[PDB]
């Protein structure tokens, strides 16, 4: 047992009748003395550093040559002005376990926490010193942090794509099915997460060629989809991650959510694949009013109208459904198929549930085309346009298919530098060169749509750690007020920096003039409401920084109008799942699961305390599973109102819930403004 | 008021042998002399043939003439204990300890040892005697069942016990522990049963039925005293397991509600060692 | 051949009717209607009438008459789950879903029913009818006891997997599914006793058995019928449930190794949803 | 119960000791008389025959639009001319069950036999009245029968291709794999079997781009293949069916049989594919010797070499390997191997034997590449090259697939009309023109191959039923000596056809010049030995039939010379299972199975003695496990001699025999020089 677990360890031996939270200080302190600093590589200067690295095949010499010798010695004295200390145990250990460069071997440590920052500084400043230095303070400070493939990757020459998002959509053809299964290998053998949809497919006893009842659905799809991401499994460490989503109106749809029962049949089940549901308005109202619903076969809708169901309104389009002989449906029960979908998302947390209306509602961009399913995190909302992959030798049809890359800001440290535009802005522009700077080269789809769209995604994490830190309880009135503002001022913020960069560039995304920025219906409500705190508690939070007001945001919109925008979306809230602790915040702006976090590294057991977890803090730091679900859905509709793609959104229930309290928590989503529900976690 | 608390016990006390690794008793077996082992074996086959015919026989019987289906979910439960429990964990030990070789020749054994037949043929013919609505009979045959509980098996548990608590064959052991700690519900629930018949006599009959007991007690004592010499001698314990015998013969007629029969002897201190779904209403719709 | 590897899976599907909470059932139940609640508390009854017979006189008439302590082993295992669990299961959810006075208004009918007595009385007539050492007798009480495992209780099985397919009375359902786990093994194991009857015979013998086993099987089938629309038309399910009837005597028929007797059919949709090696010598490579 | 099948089933029922064979004519006119009669479709004349099956979508107009319907008359009084009737009730059922044209309700009957034998001829014409009017009489009197696919789909327009046997080779990489999986599909899309090559995939363990034991090996692709075949299982009316063969020396050797195991977890186990195992002589050699052998990791041979380990000389090369550091091996036991070989046929059939060496010694193009593996009846043995599928937008390298079209000889019937010459060259050019109308646009190799190469596959059958029918013993020398003369001729004039037409058309296949054909060694054992009967009984066989001397194959010889080859391949003997009972024959060169053939057809049990069966000739209708398995080696041997592929060669062994007798049995017939072992069945 190493001395550094020991002291970890002792967190949790209560002293005086209180946890010895100073304990991971020490545990921090003996790690780094007796295992970093010895298994650290010793080079003489930054030159010979950098000139092993280069030599090594570690460091791509692309980003590096950019820079005269002086400049990159200037940005890693910045990175190490700071003195940056990892504040517990859990921090530094996950940095240096996951994310500093090691030797080929895995024996020793090349990268300290100030080399890799200083090397993500370089690669997103493009040759620019003074960008750079700005990105070495803002990551050193902890006001953003690159997501875990930007973070991890950039830089590096084995590294994969920077981008690990990626939604495909499937037409209803076999030349279609094996491209999307080429694509899903491909993109995962890159180790980006890929979602597809699946409504597209015509469903099961449907006619190929007028020969009747030879359509397999939605599940053989479905199986060959988990096959090959089985076999894409990313060297294994890492086993392949996909998501398939199915509108609630696609007769496949029980044989789809079958597919994650425990009792399924082993050649149903689909181990590896995550699904989720996409529920319109319609559904919803059906189940409401507890009348009969009927499911279509794709197909028949697409030869009856030349358009494919998921591509049409079916709060438009259900009654002609229903009414049209030519159109194949089958009666369901809506509010079984509600109980049914709750029961599988307590049994196995699945399906993910998207609520189409709620997303494309508020959708600036439903001419490219309406938001039809999400990714496999839950928080990607985008326009897609399916592809017309054709026979060998036939020019194919190439669509756009869904990528972003990922950003946090962290917001108690955006809060205590009072740096929000700043932080917004440094983040927009490193996520725009990750942009500009991925290619893909087997999804034609993915690359157009990148090129086209220009889709980034910033997010924000440590939201219940700064509530928690400031003497603010999350389902309080004033959590919701702090997070309106704070997400308002980010969505001001990452727009201004958009039309900036519009103007800069003089190019806007694909279709921008079609969107509700060009149009400035999107500015209706920041240009008609304030959005500045409404408790004097939560407006002191902000005193030093400027609230953009309604006056602020016509001129915005005004601004917008001249120039456009760069991105046709801005702003996402991925889980952020391990570099939380890097940062030693809160994950997302999900609340904490536990207060202390137990693990099992090795054969020794670690305890991480949630950060800045005290006696004084102690109650603020509420479990999420003590929670009341629906304050959790009123600050993630509040947050979600200043974000223009989806929120990944766990539910935190208890085993005494019934179906009903989590039929309950999504309807209640629902009518709030929920885009999306990732998942349904029981204690 | 009892047979619900005993319905808990015993479904709460419910084990497989499998439970249990032997492989760690193979050496401390090794070890043990050529005497030492056969005694071993044979303990446990006398052990295995008392369970046999108390799960083949004598617990169905007595459940078939006992009224109240609680009642004879009980002694159905005791009787899969006696022959899918007990009497297969010693084919366990024996699988693990010893050769095939041994196995078969101590079962060939048990069939020609003359106070194993003796015992088997008194316990056995009680229980088939009992005839249907006559208590008398079956107040018998359960004296005959708490003797076998209470008193029979105990010639036999001193041997795994003795070992057991000098810290040899500790999983044997173990699982010779979990049998015992059956047993001795068994015995007490059996006890409790016959008690019942008895308390119904006129004393006249009363006193009939304690002869009997006493009568019969003896018989079974005097047997036992000569198959606890047989097995014993050779590793020289004879009179230590017949004062533990004696002890136990005491706590069989305590089961029966009668007053213990021998006196009070220090038995070894080593073998003392050795013991959910709602649907979705209208207005879950609204807020 | 057979009978450790049942021991085996007999002893690991053990379980205890505290291990699935009830209440939350009436989430569910009080949403049904009355014909629903009535056919329901009429077909619970039904399977706990039968297998009480089965407890009290079926398992354990058959473990007395057969040779072979591995095989009497395995059969009071299987009396016990009939006694110690499966009863309490079904009492426990009786006693969760209607109050003390209906419990005892349905078992007052149910034990009136005509067709429910016919069939309960025509299974405990051959129990009944088994003599020591005859064989003949022992395997017509095998093939009585296997249509009952295997083929009555499945008209009432019928019900609770409807609902439980439905996502309704979750928890009873999960019950009935485990009770009906055990009966089909129970079905199987029985049935590979009565073959091994079946095939010390004759040829003439054998012809004369088969001819017991269909008649007695259009016998319980007719008045299955019957009371399959006794309680079923109601809540207009008889078809189904009859198609459910035959395919079930067909497993019945297949585990006393004899032919299907009837045709092949698709089930109910939603029930289903509740439901010589040699080495080479160097010569081999030469011609 | 119909009264066909009750007169049927009286064949079984034993009059005076002896079978009823006589009641199967009176089964097959009631049969007709009864259910044919009835469920045919009436037309007034032929043109309004064909006007109604042209206008419903029933034949293609296309084909039919070169002759005057004068001359389509005349080839369909041709065809009826005949006065065909079937001799046994099992052939019409099996033909007006399986390849009679139907309703597209499947109700009434479209076509007789007489309609589709003129359909066939005149889409083999192609224009040609004189010609079409050969196909008819070769046709009608059954000397010829083309393949299931042609003779199902020559001439509809709802029609799968004529082609159903396809070999792919996959390349070492991801984008090789995908295609090979979307290339599978598309194929068994079109109802072929699809048999792919996995030898050059590295072995599990092996290193992805410079990080170690990232691949999953053959086993995973297996997943992957196997899914795929059962998601493209031909719209449910027959199951996918797919074959994968992997060299003996390759690494994954053990874990690719294991696949078939019925022991095998689910994970790894293989439902529907087919394996097979190509063994060269160096393995037989080890396991002779009992030496130690070595299984290698291809990619390590391949990073050493430059080429795969199954495009060298593994004779040569094994030495090389094993003696290479950069070379990863396995050790192995050959003997160990081979019984594993022998057990999993014997437990499961499984896998097919192809010896390499055997394959490769007479392979005529062995400069476009050596055979490498087989299809998935093993009988396929061709040269390919591996195709190289890029990432999207760059340039694939296409290779060469394997595709023949096949057809059978009816011997009996040859024989009886002496008419080996006719029907062989008519055969000949049938197969021609399938291939020639042939066009995948979905598997590039495939079609580059058969534009290239144009191999075609002609098969013969009833060598059973003619030899028993005439007296002569399956096993006896008399029978290998018909076998050996009439295959010679078969050789010597399908030769003959494809140098005629290679003048014709002024054009021979694609690298002809260096086949052995082009140097003349393909002739050295035919102009210096000798092919005519030695036996009077079979000498008189061929009486009025010239039977080709070495002069005139020496004169073929020069003719070939002169005016090359059109085809690369030609004769290659298939199973041929569902056809021959239309033709009343005996399955392929094999020995009868069983002698009355006892079969379920719903809940009627159908009785088929073996074509021609009586009391005069029972003995010699001998079942094929009552043979010594020796023997039967000895004739495919003979026969083999002849075809320039493979021959379909099943193994029937009894239940008492050991594996030793079935590696016995492997191991002669690797020394008798045969091919391939397709299956081991045991009775
Ligand atoms: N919690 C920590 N997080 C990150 N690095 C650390 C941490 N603790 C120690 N280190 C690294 O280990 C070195 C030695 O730590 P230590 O606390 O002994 O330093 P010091 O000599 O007191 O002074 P200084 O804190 O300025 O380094 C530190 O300089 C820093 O490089
Ligand atoms: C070929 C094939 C397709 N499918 C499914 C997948 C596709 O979504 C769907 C359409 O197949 P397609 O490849 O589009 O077939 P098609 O276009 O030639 O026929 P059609 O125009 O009538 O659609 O059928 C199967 O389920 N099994 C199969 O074998
Ligand atoms: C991507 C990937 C490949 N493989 C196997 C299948 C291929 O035959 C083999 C090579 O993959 P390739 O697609 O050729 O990968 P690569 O070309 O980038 O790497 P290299 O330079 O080493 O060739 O690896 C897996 O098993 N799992 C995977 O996820
Ligand atoms: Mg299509
Ligand atoms: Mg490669
Ligand atoms: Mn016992
Ligand atoms: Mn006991
Ligand atoms: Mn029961
Ligand atoms: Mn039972």
């Amino acid at each position: 047992v190493p001395k550094w677990i020991q002291l970890n360890n002792e967190i949790m031996i209560q002293k005086d009748g209180k946890f010895q939270f100073d304990k991971d200080k020490e545990a921090v302190h003996s790690y780094f003395v007796d295992y970093i600093n010895q298994n650290t590589v010793f080079f003489h200067n930054l030159k010979e550093k950098l000139d092993y690295l280069v030599e090594n095949q570690y460091y791509e010499e692309e980003f590096l040559s950019l820079y005269s010798f002086e400049d990159i010695k200037e940005v890693f004295k910045t990175a190490y002005a700071k003195k940056f200390r990892f504040p517990s145990f859990m921090s530094a250990f996950k940095f240096y376990n996951d994310y500093a460069l090691k030797t080929n071997d895995k024996k020793k440590i090349l990268e300290r926490y100030e080399d890799r920052i200083s090397i993500v500084a370089l690669f997103f400043a493009n040759g620019d010193t003074e960008k750079a230095k700005e990105y070495v303070n803002l990551m050193i400070n902890q006001e953003y942090q690159p997501s875990t493939p930007t973070f991890l990757n950039a830089g590096r020459k084995r590294r994969g794509e920077l981008v690990s998002c990626f939604l495909l959509e499937v037409n209803d053809s076999l030349n279609d099915i094996s491209r999307a299964i080429d694509i899903s290998m491909q993109l995962s053998k890159l180790g980006g997460g890929v979602s597809l949809n699946l409504s597209k497919l015509r469903a099961k006893g449907e006619a190929i060629k007028d020969v009747e009842n030879a359509t397999k659905g939605v599940v053989g799809v479905m199986k060959l989809l988990d096959n090959a991401f089985r076999y894409a499994d990313q060297m294994g460490q890492r086993q392949g991650s996909g998501a398939a989503y199915l509108n609630i109106f696609h007769r496949d749809i029980n044989d789809f959510l079958d597919t994650k029962k425990i009792s399924a049949d082993e050649d149903v089940r689909v181990k590896t694949l995550s699904i989720g549901v996409v529920i319109p308005d319609k559904f919803v109202e059906l189940a409401r009013e507890d009348k009969a619903a009927y499911v279509f076969y794709p197909h028949t809708i697409y030869k009856e109208y030349g358009q494919h169901m998921d591509e049409m309104d079916m709060n438009e389009m259900y009654d002609k459904f229903v009414d049209n002989p030519r159109v194949k449906k089958e009666k369901i029960n809506p509010r079984k198929l509600l109980e049914k979908l709750a029961m599988l998302r307590s049994e196995s947390g699945y399906p993910y549930i998207m609520f189409q209306d709620n997303v494309n509602k508020v959708h600036a961009n439903n001419h490219i085309s309406k938001v039809k399913f999400s990714n496999l995190c839950s928080e990607v909302l985008q326009a897609s346009q399916v592809s017309s992959y054709t026979d060998y030798d036939e020019e194919d049809e190439i669509g756009l298919d869904i990528s972003c890359n990922l950003g946090s800001l962290n917001i108690l440290n955006v809060m205590e530098h009072k740096s929000i535009e700043k932080t917004v802005k440094l983040a927009t522009d490193s996520l725009t060169h990750v942009s500009e700077t991925t290619d893909i080269r087997n999804a034609p789809a993915v690359r157009r749509a990148n090129k086209a769209m220009k889709s980034i995604g910033l997010g924000a994490m440590n939201l219940h750690g700064y509530l928690a830190q400031n003497g603010i309880a999350y389902e309080s009135p004033e959590a919701r007020d702090f997070a309106n503002t704070f997400f308002m001022m980010v969505n001001f913020y990452s727009i201004q920096r958009s039309a900036e960069i519009a103007k800069e560039k003089g190019e806007t995304f694909d279709q921008y003039e079609g969107s509700t920025y060009a149009t400035g219906e999107y500015f209706d409500k920041y240009v008609s409401t304030d959005f500045s705190p409404k408790y004097e508690k939560i407006a002191n939070l902000f005193e030093g920084m400027h609230i953009p007001t309604t006056e602020d945001w016509k001129k915005l919109k005004a601004f917008v109008a001249e120039h456009g925008m760069y991105h046709s979306y801005r702003l996402c809230i991925a889980p952020t799942g391990s570099i939380s602790y890097v940062q030693s915040s809160t994950a997302s702006v999900m609340p904490i699961m536990e207060r202390i976090e137990e693990r099992t590294y090795g054969n020794s057991k670690t305890y991480y305390p949630m950060p800045g977890l005290a006696s004084n803090n102690w109650f603020f730091y509420k479990e999420a599973y003590d929670m009341d679900m629906f304050k959790v859905v009123d600050m993630i509709a509040t947050i979600q109102q200043h974000i223009d793609q989806g929120i990944s959104f766990t539910l935190f229930l208890k085993d005494t819930m019934t179906t009903r309290d989590l039929n309950r928590i999504d309807l209640y989503a629902h009518h709030r403004g929920i885009k999306t529900i990732y998942y349904a976690r029981t204690k | 008021d009892f047979t619900q608390m005993f319905y808990n016990q015993n479904v709460k006390q419910f084990w497989l042998p499998e439970e249990i690794a032997l492989n760690g008793d193979l050496l401390t077996w090794k070890y043990l002399g050529k005497n030492e082992q056969d005694t071993y074996m044979k303990v446990l086959a006398g052990l295995t043939l008392l369970d046999t015919e108390q799960g083949n026989t004598g617990m169905p019987i007595v459940a078939e003439h006992v009224d109240g289906h609680q009642r004879k979910a009980v002694l159905n439960f005791m009787a899969m204990m006696e022959n899918a429990v007990h009497a297969k964990s010693y084919s366990n030990i024996f699988m693990t300890l010893a050769p095939t070789e041994t196995i078969n020749e101590v079962f060939e054994w048990v069939k020609q040892n003359k106070y194993l037949q003796k015992k088997a043929q008194m316990i056995v013919g009680l229980y088939k005697a009992i005839q249907k609505d006559d208590e008398i009979s079956l107040f018998k045959a359960m004296v005959a069942s708490v003797y076998l509980e209470s008193f029979l098996f105990y010639s036999g548990f001193y041997y795994p016990l003795y070992f057991y608590g000098q810290g040899k064959l500790m999983q044997s052991g173990e699982i010779i522990n979990l049998i015992l700690r059956d047993e001795a519900i068994h015995g007490v629930y059996v006890g409790l049963l016959a008690q019942e018949i008895y308390n119904k006599q006129t004393e006249e009959k009363k006193a009939e039925l304690r002869e009997f007991a006493i009568d019969l007690l003896n018989q079974l004592y005097e047997n036992e005293l000569e198959y606890t010499e047989d097995l014993y001698d050779q590793v020289g314990l004879s009179h230590d397991v017949k004062k533990f015998i004696r002890y136990n013969a005491n706590k069989a007629l305590m089961n029966l509600g009668f007053d213990p029969y021998f006196e009070e002897e220090d038995i070894n201190p080593i073998v003392l060692n050795g013991l959910t779904v709602e649907p979705l209403k209208d207005d879950d719709f609204y807020f």
